[PDB]
RNA sequence: UAAUUGGAAUGAGUACAAUGUAAAUACCUUAACGAGGAACAAUUGGAGGGCAAGUCUGGUGCCAGCAGCCGCGGUAAUUCCAGCUCCAAUAGCGUAUAUUAAAGUUGUUGCAGUUAAAAAGCUCGUAGUUGAACUUUGGGCCCGGUUGGCCGGUCGGAUUUCCAACG
């Protein structure tokens, strides 16, 4: 009798289960991006299929429809802000050409790797979830953070993390401890 | 080959050698797949890796006279008990995968 | 043309004609006759518990020549007697008379499966544990 | 057919039958391109200067190819009192 | 290498005809495949089905292998050829030759406002071959080819970016479905849109201009 | 085909505290401990086709069993029981029943009825469904013609403009 909590699922399983085209198209999306499983790839195509349904709905409507104009710019400026639509590609005919590749680029698990400091795309994944990377002032350990356009200057090591200073962690701290009790005294 | 450069050469380029392999995934390796063309285009007879002169004689005893039988030995390397039979003295064309499992299952370091 | 009415004031004829021809459909009839409640051995349920009465051997139909090792079971909630197949080998040793088995459908929604003639059910649990566990020696049948 | 900037697309524009105004497809092998010589004083058909008619393979199969050229050439002055409008 | 026997073959070998749209505009019957190897290079092929057909005899069964192959470069041109032969290898080689000679143009268009380089078909087109009808519907941008994995694979080589399909009949007969889709895309230039209402001056055939190069010596 | 080695990082957990809370638990913080194959060890179903992945080995011998379907097994089993290897999804995966898509196999869109299932033996006939044609054009401005002439330029036809209205 308390009001319900809305919830939804954020992915979709493909219709035909065993392909050789789709199953091997995961070469890029799992080895070249360093991903857990196919649900991280099914998640992206779900949002991307959610985008085209709204865009197809708008294109059917008349040009200079106030509904087309309002939700059109809103859909563009949301996709511009996260950096999946390029700086001037801003047209509803180009959000339909938007593919799965330039969503995984904007993930923080790759944006760490492209901005140096990671030396592997799934060395970055380990560093993120080990509470090392902070955006602005906030530590994030979610590898699917989907950074914005005014945020790439703010991926840096955390003020708490050992690689951002602040008294290195329990491995080196204990390792220096046993040389203190063996060599120091 | 194996992690020597395939991560070091992937510094923000992410595509050099990303093509698909031959594609069996349970059929054995292509260690003679190069030699298979050479015996196909050369219009004469060529000798196929003739014999096993001392890797037969010496390593049959070190493997099998120790404890084991070929019916046992071929069962742990997963080959028919006549395959090991023709690796005993002579009369085989030695391929790499069978001779590798022969080595790692019974230790004697003769290739 | 086309044998059906087309006039704009003819929705009643099309609606009653669709209704009469729905009865030729196999599952529409069973949904609206309640055949699952009255006629099916399970009372329109996925599963039912039973009581084992006898071990049966049923000859497999052509072109197979095996003996299928099933049992005869009487249900609790209905009292009806059904024949249920006992899966992969050694499980007929794990089942005995009066073990209070649990039954499921045999895959084909009320039809026989494979070369077994006239068996629409299979045993899932015996004595309340499993058959997978007993077959894989993961659990033990209670002493009864 | 063109894009927004007027640049032409549709890699070829097909011929059309001069009798029934229908597209000659790339696989209409019964279609025919009739070439008729142009003439001047004292005969002497000029080489390489034509009067051209295209007939689709539909028309020729129907048997209308003769009656079509009688109309198609009388209206161009190639004939007189051969084709009549009123049947 | 290639000694042409056809008048059209001589003009292509002599370089007097340099585009295949010259053949398609004049409906010229292509009789030898080396015409359109030197006129549409970079035209890949792929074999879509190998299945056996048998004729029974007094002594035994006569089995031989039917091959369905499709060709198309990636832009505007499609070819479908079917051939049976005693060997699988020979049927694929001979099927490719038949596939090339049946190359046709597809007409591509816009589902909506035209923003260059058409992605979809110009019209709704259907094609039937032996109880299998394949309908092709224009689709908005970003839809892709929505088709069966064999029919989609023929429209990939066609050059169609976005298209819908319906289907009917026994589509598990793979030969009749591909033949029905081949008819459906070949009818794209069959349909006369209002773009094409304008009159044209009926150009002169290259076999009729370059007559003494085509003629044998 | 691994196979021997190194320093780095971390939380799952154990917890001073504080925070949280009506009081607690838990989360979010955080002192102190907390990783080297023995563990702090991921499973669930599959490997003939549909359908991705072994014609590798041992056992059985139309037996045991598998198998949604086609099929496998009668002494060289790619299909059973195993070992190895591999595939699929993954903290989830299989099984059963129902239901929706598939299904243009319920068809208004949109089925089929000569021979595959299906045109009442034939005709009349009420409800129902369906039913030939016919009854006048006021605002202004830009565009195309079709008639009407002021206009021929010209060796019976050749361009159109200013003006009606003619829709």
């Amino acid at each position: 009798p308390r009001a319900p909590r809305t919830y939804s699922k954020t992915y979709s399983t493909p219709k035909r289960p065993y392909e050789s085209s789709r199953l091997d198209a995961e070469l890029k999306l799992a080895g070249e991006f360093g991903l857990k499983n196919k649900k991280e790839i099914y998640r992206i195509s779900f949002q991307l299929s959610k985008i085209r349904r709204a865009a197809r709905d708008l294109l059917t409507r008349d040009e200079k429809d106030p509904k087309r104009l309002f939700e059109g710019n809103a859909l563009i400026r949301r996709l511009v802000r996260v950096g999946v639509l390029s700086e001037d590609k801003k047209k509803l005919d180009y959000v339909l050409a938007l593919k799965v590749e330039d969503f995984l680029e904007r993930r923080l698990q790759t944006q760490v790797y492209k901005l140096g400091l990671a030396k592997s795309v799934h060395h970055a994944r380990v560093l993120i979830t080990q509470r090392h990377i902070a955006v602005g002032k906030q530590i994030v350990n979610i590898p699917s953070f989907m950074v914005r356009l005014d945020s790439e200057k703010h991926i840096d090591f955390a003020p708490t993390s050992p690689f951002g200073g602040a008294r290195p962690g329990r491995v080196a701290r204990r390792n220096a401890a046993r040389k203190a009790e063996a060599s120091g005294e | 080959r194996s992690q020597g450069q395939i991560n070091a050469a992937r510094r923000q380029g992410l595509v050099v050698s990303v093509d698909k392999k031959y594609g069996s995934t349970n059929t054995r390796g292509d260690n003679e797949g190069q030699r298979l063309t050479k015996v196909d285009r050369e219009t004469d007879i060529v000798k196929p890796k003739k014999l096993d002169p001392n890797v037969g004689r010496a390593i049959s005893r070190a493997r099998t006279d120790k404890k084991m039988s070929q019916k046992d030995l071929a069962t742990k390397i997963n080959e028919k008990p006549t395959v090991v039979n023709d690796y005993e003295a002579a009369r085989a064309i030695p391929n790499q995968q069978v001779l590798s499992k022969l080595e790692r299952a019974l230790g004697v370091k003769l290739r | 043309g086309k044998g059906k009415p087309r006039g704009l004031n003819s929705a009643r004829k099309l609606r009653v004609h669709r209704r009469n021809n729905r009865w030729a459909e196999n599952n529409y009839k069973k949904r609206l006759l309640g055949t699952a409640f009255k006629s099916s051995p399970f009372g329109g349920s996925s599963h039912a518990k039973g009581i084992v009465l006898e071990k049966l051997g049923i000859e497999s139909k052509q072109p197979n020549s095996a003996i299928r090792k099933c049992v005869r079971v009487q249900l609790i909630k209905n009292g009806k007697k059904v024949t249920a197949f006992v899966p992969n080998d050694g499980c007929l040793n794990f089942v005995d008379e009066n073990d209070e088995v649990l039954l499921a459908g045999f895959g084909r929604k009320g039809k026989a499966k494979g070369d077994i003639p006239g068996v629409r059910f299979k045993v899932v649990k015996v004595s309340g544990v499993s058959l997978l566990a007993l077959w894989k020696e993961k659990k033990e049948k209670p002493r009864s | 057919m063109e894009n927004d900037k007027g640049q032409l697309v549709e890699l070829y524009v097909p011929r059309k039958c001069s009798a029934t105004n229908r597209i000659i497809k790339a696989d209409d092998h019964a279609s025919v391109q009739i070439n008729v010589a142009k003439v001047d004083e004292e005969g002497r058909a000029i080489p390489g200067e034509y009067v051209t008619y295209a007939l689709s393979g539909y028309v020729r199969s129907r048997g209308e190819s003769d009656d079509s050229l009688n109309r198609l050439a009388q209206n161009d002055g190639l004939l007189k009192n051969v084709w009549s409008y009123s049947r | 290498g290639w000694v042409p026997v056809t008048k059209l073959g001589r003009l292509v070998k002599a370089g007097k005809i340099t585009t295949i749209e010259e053949i398609f505009l004049h409906s010229l019957p292509v009789k030898e495949f080396q015409i359109i190897d030197t006129l549409l290079p970079g035209l890949q092929d792929e074999v879509m089905n190998i299945k056996p057909v048998q004729k029974q005899t007094r002594a035994g069964q006569r089995t031989r292998f039917k091959a369905v192959v499709v060709v198309g470069d990636s832009n505007g041109h499609v070819g479908l050829g079917i051939k049976t032969a005693k060997e699988v290898a020979g049927a694929i080689r001979a099927g490719i030759i038949i596939a090339k000679l049946s190359v046709i143009p597809i007409r591509r268009g816009y589902w909506g406002t035209n923003l260059g380089q058409p992605h979809s078909l110009a019209t709704k087109t259907t094609g039937k071959c032996g109880s299998v009808t394949v309908r092709l519907i224009p689709a908005p941008r970003g839809s892709g080819i929505v088709a069966s994995p064999a029919v989609k694979k023929l429209l990939q080589l066609a050059g169609v970016e976005d298209v819908y399909t319906q289907s009917n009949g026994k589509t598990r007969t793979l030969e009749n479905t591909l033949k029905a889709a081949f008819v459906a895309i070949g009818n794209t230039y069959g349909f006369l849109t209002p773009n094409l209402w304008a009159e044209q001056p009926l150009p002169v055939s290259p076999l009729d201009i370059y007559s003494d190069e085509a003629s044998a010596q």
